[PDB]
């Protein structure tokens, strides 16, 4: 019975974990998505201004 | 506690699949975006010519 104490309990205790892990990496999906989006358009901005002004 | 626990994964998964959704449809944008934009800067590349080459033009004639 004490394993069937520790059973459910860890797993209850597991989901916790696993559900605080989730939110650990949506908030890293968020950062890559930022980061991912405002790469594209910085990288325009470096390279219409670059070869903007050597072409000009 | 169990009903706590299993609602728990059930509502984060599905705030993984709508965050890498966003993560794979913000990258469509942006790849998107970086087509539009360079070949947008090409064709304004290709603007600034033409207006030079004309008022050199205007300035022969």
């Amino acid at each position: 019975l004490g394993d069937f104490m520790d059973k459910r309990d860890a797993s209850i205790k597991e989901q916790l974990s696993g559900v605080k892990d989730t939110s650990s990496e949506v908030k890293q999906l968020e950062e890559q998505a930022n980061a991912v989006m405002r790469a594209a358009r910085a990288e325009i901005s470096a390279a219409l201004n670059k070869m903007k002004k050597e072409t000009q | 506690t169990i009903r706590n626990s299993e609602e728990l994964r059930g509502k984060a998964i599905e705030q993984l699949e709508k965050a890498r959704a966003r993560l794979k449809k913000v990258e469509m944008d942006a790849d998107q975006f970086r087509v539009n934009g360079y070949s947008e800067i090409e064709r304004e590349k290709m603007n600034l010519i033409n207006s030079t080459y004309k008022t050199l033009e205007q300035f022969e004639n």
